């Protein structure tokens, strides 16, 4: 607590204290990359903001599109994750890096919230109630997540490690379905599935456990 | 003379006026603001007022404002000095180096060019990636698309594809970003001033391209109309010098957003599934603006947003019929692990036939296609 | 029935005034017979026509601007989303049950602001920079435009840090 | 239980005001009493602030909107077709009603005069022959034996001849409408042969 | 001899309240027809579809950004009706009436009204004799009568356009050896196709030799709205030339789905309320008298054909999509011709 | 000036004539 | 007289049933929104509605 602030609108205030509290979230953040620091913001629950706007409009006889949300809030979620940024040289060097949470409604990704914001945001952590109960805590998909900008964004030692784990990674994602035959045939159909099952049990931790 | 904002809803503005009223699709400029705001008029209330769309955002507007008319649609300055220039939709420098060298300000509101002046030369315009040139080849002065998903490689395909052709080319070309991220903005600045082809210093008019960005920060005036401020300077270069100009438009899906944001706010009631009513005419007028004619070429290169990989939303489905070669990305291809992850059926061009190329890349390239259409026929019985 | 019509009716015709002699006598003490069933007419202030849910409309206010900070009668925080030809639909802060029809709205001015600063480090504030931790007002902060644009092309660089979760799951 | 016939008919909910209004009067026979009565609330409409106030305002209670208009209506002449007119407008707020419901009464009562307006433009001001000799093929452009006024006027641009702004119809017999004319009558006979 | 036939206009007249979107909202004529052309001050036409109390919803044949308010509009008492005639055969025109080919004028044509009833039942007569369409996966497995309805539905970048154009080829490659009476005559409407594609179609019919035979109305996306709309009953008011003439003709409509969104995007812009896939209720009714124009007269009211081919994109196979549940109630049949088949060698995709 | 408020109609009771209708007929004697 | 304040009750008088109203929108004219608690069949439009 004594590096972080907390901008906490709840579900028994107005509308528009909820609408305006990631937008005020930012505005904390925009200080620590003004003066060249580094800032960390999340924006949690960033759907329930957005029926925090699709509350006030309907209220203000604006036109209702896709799901009777506005037509402007892409706009509304453009402008709140353009504004976090790493600056040049010029301006101290800071940095934003953002968190944005949407809920999905038990797997719609092509839900309108949902399409909006994996358009803005550059990677992706998909966390599906499959994986949450196969034992894998914290639940990521690996085949479905992206970044961009890959190398000079890892730690670099692990870097050159990462492509062994990935690749490894991806054949083993094929190969776990195909287990309805009892084949495990010429000691790479067995070992990749002996392979990639110890990286599942490799990559589980704990909650709240920061290493 | 001259009239007021009489109302504001978001960002649609109403400007009453004391006859003579403005035509359509011209600039309307608002004094005492913070930056110099342009509304662009989009249809007539009735009661001598004109409805407006907002290049920057209206927070700050007060009822009853100077409004002034310049009488015409948004000026740009086309020219030679604007090559090596990152620019705004209203004529903007935001790359911080002077004004605009250039002169002889140009509507960018315009008609198609007609049907008379049409090219049907077809050229083929050997890229560089053998998932291109073999299976979708382009045309030179011709249309290329670019589909797929959030997150399958689409913005990395356009710079790779400018590294291929917007290189060795050696004559001018232009990046009209339409509501991309200021991420795949800023980065391709750096990898422009490193390669060489925009340049700072003295060396300002030997450089090969201009920068239109309408990135997503912006309202959806200025994400509607960054794609026609791109467009009009590319068609500065083609009429007027001849020289082929290369179109490197960005996300054409955040054209149609852009106008589907406020065309339910100008008071029409929305089309098939909640994009806007008006979408034909739209992206219709959008698109036979970019062709090729007698006088000179321009080799359009298109990238679209699809949402979720579903090409039954309207606003792709109107594109597919204005696109001659289509590199449709699949995220299955790149949930193997393949990169570009070009599919091979859905990914088809218009200049695949033996009657232009010869038989030797019609063949292979259809014997491509027997032998991965019976290959996706095959992996659901291989399970 | 055009507008020509209407400026057509802004030139007299009337041929007569056999009426404008007396009722320019008994308006007055008409007006002050019922003046207390009058509220004063208002300009750069606001009045409420409609209230409710978060959502009230305001007659009146030429002053204000989209995202202005009003401030009802009884110190509630309000905000001007859109602005229409007659009212002003303002929403509001917090809870709206205190607002009737006919309670005075004052414009404030600013935009938003909510106060930025290292001396919040350790502050829990709602979306409005009032402290909900207990700890009193904020100390050591000053106000920043929340509605401020992205910063621009030219200002920004490439990225380099890596910016570690502390999770295996992310980080490789 | 009849009324005297409209003379013509109107749209909905805010001019059928007018055509209930010349329904009434005429059958009083009242016609060119109140219509000249409607102008005088307009003069104070336009001059008076105290009045028009009442027909914008959206605070004032619906009592003091009936009170302060029949303790302004008095007799003074006025007539009581009229007082319960402008009772019934500040009886639901229709205060705001008067400048519309006016012109089309003035559309009506032009409309049972058999009057049209129009406005003839020139290059030339008309003088008393010239003006005698444009109503007689004005006259042909009336469909009856109705009234006709005049509202000439100059521009430069038309080169003689006259267009008749009936507001309803147009007639051009300018000559810079017949060299337009007679320049596509060119080009499409040099191109065709 | 023009000067001494000079009688001026009466034309009454219509004052433009608001204006926008390529529709025009006027007021005043107190005598215009449903479905009248009409004509702006600046040369661009127009015609008023709905027609209310106070004010008269008009359409836009063309750019809308030259209107103000307080304009003029022009009765021209008619309406709106395109040149018919053997003139247009070569031409390549817009869908009001205009050629765009930049040939001059269509000389030996004649105007007539684009909209009348379709043929009544004792006009008709069975089609007994067949249409020869040159694929043979058409003539042989589904095929297509002279006087026939027949619905070429697919996806998109499939062949529809290729089993339309090869039909027309196979035409000039039977017509050189049949008589002149039951020579078949191609008008393959271009409905929101390209400027450019139209291009390499004007090209194909030329240098085959076809231009003798087609007539290209080419509505393209550039245009405005009401043009897409009309394109393919002026195609097939074309196609209404070589039917009492006792001729034997092709029409064909080439993406009709987009005279879909063409009807589409009037309609909420001119406010009329909307149906399923927020398309107007009477689309269908805009889609029959259509598709029921062409037929096979008979043998006494003038003994000639007339067969359509319209074509409907779907999105990837969906036959139930309520643009194509319409065609598919009021014409015959289906040549499904389908993409994921396509790569399949089997051409067309003829399932 | 003093008439920009008054250009228009506006009005609450979309059946207005009928409600007024009752008020004039009454000074008809 | 004057508008209650919001979410304050009503009491209607008259009624077969002691009915009480909640008021939530004040929606001009000096009117304001109300959901009724109870059976609303037998109102009439003059029946005297008094706030506690
Ligand atoms: N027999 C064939 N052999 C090879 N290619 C073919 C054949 N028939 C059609 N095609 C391909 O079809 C493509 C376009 O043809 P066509 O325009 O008829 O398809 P379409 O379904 O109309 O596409 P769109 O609807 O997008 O216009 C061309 O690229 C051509 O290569
Ligand atoms: N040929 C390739 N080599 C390396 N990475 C690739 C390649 N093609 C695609 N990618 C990856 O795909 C990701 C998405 O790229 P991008 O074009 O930004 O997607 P989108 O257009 O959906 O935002 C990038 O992070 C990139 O690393
Ligand atoms: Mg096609």
């Amino acid at each position: 607590m004594r590096y972080t602030i907390m901008v906490s609108a709840t579900a028994s205030d107005a509308a528009p204290l909820q609408f305006l509290a990631p937008y005020s979230g930012c505005a904390m953040a925009e200080y620590f990359r003004d003066t060249g620091k580094h800032g960390l913001i999340i924006y949690d629950d960033l759907s329930k903001q957005s029926v925090a706007y699709r509350q006030m409009s309907l209220l203000l006889r604006r036109p209702p599109g896709r799901e009777a949300f506005p037509g402007d809030v892409f706009y509304l979620h453009s402008r709140l994750l353009e504004r976090a940024a790493k600056l040049s040289k010029e301006l101290g060097g800071g940095s934003l890096t953002a968190f944005p949470v949407i809920e999905t409604q038990a797997g719609d990704v092509s839900a309108y919230i949902a399409t909006n914001v994996i358009s803005i945001t550059d990677g992706q952590i998909f966390l599906e109630t499959e994986l949450f109960y196969k034992g894998i805590r914290p639940a990521l998909n690996v085949g479905l997540s992206v970044s961009r900008v890959g190398s000079a964004a890892q730690f670099p030692g692990m870097k050159q490690v990462a492509g062994t784990l990935k690749l490894e990674l991806a054949q083993y994602r094929e190969v776990a379905a195909f287990a309805q035959f009892g084949s495990d045939l010429d000691a790479a159909t067995q070992y990749v599935l002996e392979r990639g099952a110890r990286l599942t049990e490799m990559l589980k931790q704990k909650q709240f456990a920061p290493i | 003379d001259a009239g007021y904002v009489s109302q504001v809803i978001g960002p649609v503005v109403d400007v009453r006026f004391d006859g003579e009223l403005p035509s359509i699709l011209s600039s309307l400029e608002v004094e005492g603001h913070s930056v110099r705001l342009v509304l662009e008029v989009a249809q007539h209330m009735g009661d001598n007022t004109v409805r407006c769309i907002a290049m920057d955002s209206t927070d700050g507007l007060v009822r009853g404002q100077k409004v002034v008319d310049t009488g015409s649609p948004i000026k740009v300055p086309v020219g030679r000095g604007t090559l090596g220039r990152i620019m705004n939709v209203i004529g903007e420098p935001v790359d911080e180096q002077g004004p605009i060298d250039a002169a002889d300000i140009w509507s960018i509101h315009r008609e198609a060019p007609e049907f008379t002046e049409q090219s049907t030369e077809q050229e083929i315009l050997v890229t560089g990636i053998k998932v291109v040139d073999l299976l979708a080849p382009y045309q030179r002065g011709g249309k290329i698309g670019l589909f797929g998903g959030a997150g399958v490689g689409k913005t990395v395909l356009i710079m790779e594809l400018i590294n291929n052709v917007a290189k060795a080319h050696g004559g001018f070309s232009v990046f009209a970003g339409v509501g991309e991220r200021t991420r795949e903005g800023n980065d391709l600045y750096r990898e422009m001033i490193e390669s060489g082809v925009i340049k700072l210093g003295a060396e300002r008019g030997n450089s090969k391209c201009t920068l239109v960005y309408g990135q997503m920060n912006e309202p959806p005036g200025a994400r509607a109309r960054v794609a026609l401020t791109g467009l009009t300077v590319a068609e500065y270069f083609r009429d007027i010098e001849g020289q082929d100009v290369l179109l490197f438009v960005d996300n054409i899906f955040r054209f149609t957003q852009a106008n589907s944001e406020v065309s339910a706010l100008l008071g029409r009631i929305p089309s098939a599934v909640g994009y806007q009513p008006t979408l034909a005419t739209d992206l219709g007028g959008l698109q036979e603006r970019i062709t090729t004619t007698t006088k000179g070429s321009i080799t359009s290169v298109q990238a679209v947003y699809v949402p979720a990989d579903d090409l039954t939303d309207p606003a792709p489905a109107t594109t597919f019929a204005h696109l001659d070669a289509t590199t449709v990305l699949s995220r299955s291809i790149a949930e193997l692990g393949i990169y570009p992850a070009v599919d091979p059926l859905d990914s088809t061009s218009r200049m695949l036939n033996p009657n232009v190329i010869g038989a030797e890349h019609y063949n292979v390239a259809r014997g491509v296609q027997k032998v991965l259409q019976d290959y996706k026929n095959l992996q659901d019985i291989i399970a | 029935a055009d507008a020509k019509a209407l400026d057509e009716l802004r030139k007299p015709k009337f041929s007569s005034k056999y009426l404008i002699q007396h009722v320019s006598q008994k308006l007055i003490p008409a007006v002050k017979e019922w003046e207390k069933s009058y509220q004063p007419p208002v300009i750069h202030l606001g009045r409420v026509l409609s209230v409710g849910d978060g959502i009230a409309r305001v007659y009146g206010l030429k002053s204000v601007q989209a995202g202005e900070l009003v401030c009802f009668d009884s110190g509630v925080k309000g905000m001007a989303l859109n602005l229409q030809a007659d009212h002003v639909g303002v929403v509001v802060f917090g809870n709206d049950s205190v607002i009737h029809q006919g309670d005075l709205v004052y414009r404030t001015g600013q935009i938003v602001n909510v106060p930025i600063g290292p001396g919040t480090l350790g502050r829990v504030t709602d979306g409005l920079g009032q402290p909900i931790d207990g700890k009193g007002p904020l100390t050591n902060v000053r106000s920043s435009l929340v509605e401020v644009k992205a910063p621009g092309i030219i200002a920004r660089q490439s990225v380099r840090e890596p910016l570690f979760t502390g999770v295996k799951a992310v980080d490789a | 239980l009849k009324l005297p016939t409209a003379p013509l008919q109107l749209s909905g909910t805010s001019a059928q005001i007018a055509t209930l209004l010349w329904q009434v009067a005429a059958k009083e026979n009242q016609l060119d009493k109140v219509q000249d009565e409607l102008y005088q609330f307009i003069e104070l409409f336009k001059q008076h602030s105290e009045l028009r106030r009442l027909a914008t305002d959206p605070f004032v209670p619906t009592l003091v909107r009936t009170k302060i208009i029949s303790s302004v209506l008095k007799d003074s002449g006025a007539s009581e077709i009229t007082k319960k007119l402008f009772e019934a407008l500040a009886d639901e707020g229709a205060l705001s009603a008067l400048l519309e419901v006016t012109v089309n009464y003035e559309e009506l009562m032009l409309a049972h005069k058999k009057e049209v307006y129009c406005t003839v433009i020139t290059a030339e001001p008309l003088d008393k022959l010239e003006r005698v000799e444009l109503t007689k093929k004005a006259e042909k452009f009336v469909d009856a034996g109705f009234k006709l006024v005049m509202q000439e006027k100059i521009d430069k641009k038309l080169l003689g001849g006259f267009v008749i702004e009936f507001s309803d119809r147009r007639v051009d017999m300018s000559t810079a409408k017949k060299v337009e004319e007679f320049n596509n009558f060119v080009n499409k006979l040099v191109l065709s042969i | 001899e023009w000067e001494k036939s000079y009688q001026p206009p009466v034309i009454h007249l219509g004052r433009v309240l608001s204006v926008g979107d390529g529709i025009a909202r006027v007021y005043g004529l107190k005598s215009v027809q449903a479905g009248e052309l009409v004509c702006f001050d600046s040369g661009v036409k127009g015609m008023a579809l709905n027609l209310q109390a106070d004010h008269v919803g008009v359409v836009v044949f063309g750019n809308d950004s030259v209107i103000h308010q307080g304009d003029l509009v022009y009765r021209t008492g008619q309406i709106v009706n395109v040149p018919i005639g053997p003139g247009t055969l070569g031409r390549v025109t817009d869908g009001l009436g205009q050629p765009i080919d930049g040939k001059g004028p269509l000389t030996n044509v004649r105007s007539s009204l684009v909209e009348v009833k379709a043929p009544g039942i004792i006009a008709r007569q069975s089609v007994r004799e067949p249409l020869f369409t040159g694929v043979k996966a058409v003539d042989a497995l589904v095929p297509i009568g002279r006087g026939q309805r027949e619905l070429i539905i697919g996806d998109r970048q499939t062949g529809k356009t290729a089993v339309a154009i090869d039909a027309i080829i196979h035409q000039k490659n039977c017509n050189e050896q049949v008589p002149k009476a039951q020579r078949v005559y191609c008008v393959y409407v271009a409905v929101g196709q390209k400027r450019s594609t139209v291009a390499q179609l004007v090209k194909l019919f030329t240098q085959t030799g076809a231009m003798r035979y087609t007539i290209m109305v080419s509505a393209t996306a550039s245009d405005a709205a009401p043009l897409q709309f009309l394109a393919p009953y002026s195609g097939c008011a074309m196609a209404e030339y070589f039917r009492d003439t006792g001729k034997h003709g092709l029409i064909i409509y080439d993406d009709l789905s987009k005279q879909s969104v063409a009807y589409r995007q009037m309609s909420l812009l001119l406010r009329r309320p909307p149906g399923r896939e927020a398309f107007p209720g009477d689309v269908f009714y805009l889609h029959s008298r259509l598709l029921e124009r062409a037929a096979k007269l008979s043998k006494e009211l003038g003994g000639g054909s007339l067969t359509a081919f319209p074509v409907i994109e779907t999105q990837a196979g969906d036959v139930s999509a309520y643009i194509a549940t319409n065609v598919i109630s009021i014409t015959d049949g289906q040549i499904f011709l389908e993409t994921e088949l396509f790569y399949k060698g089997i051409r067309p995709a003829l399932n």
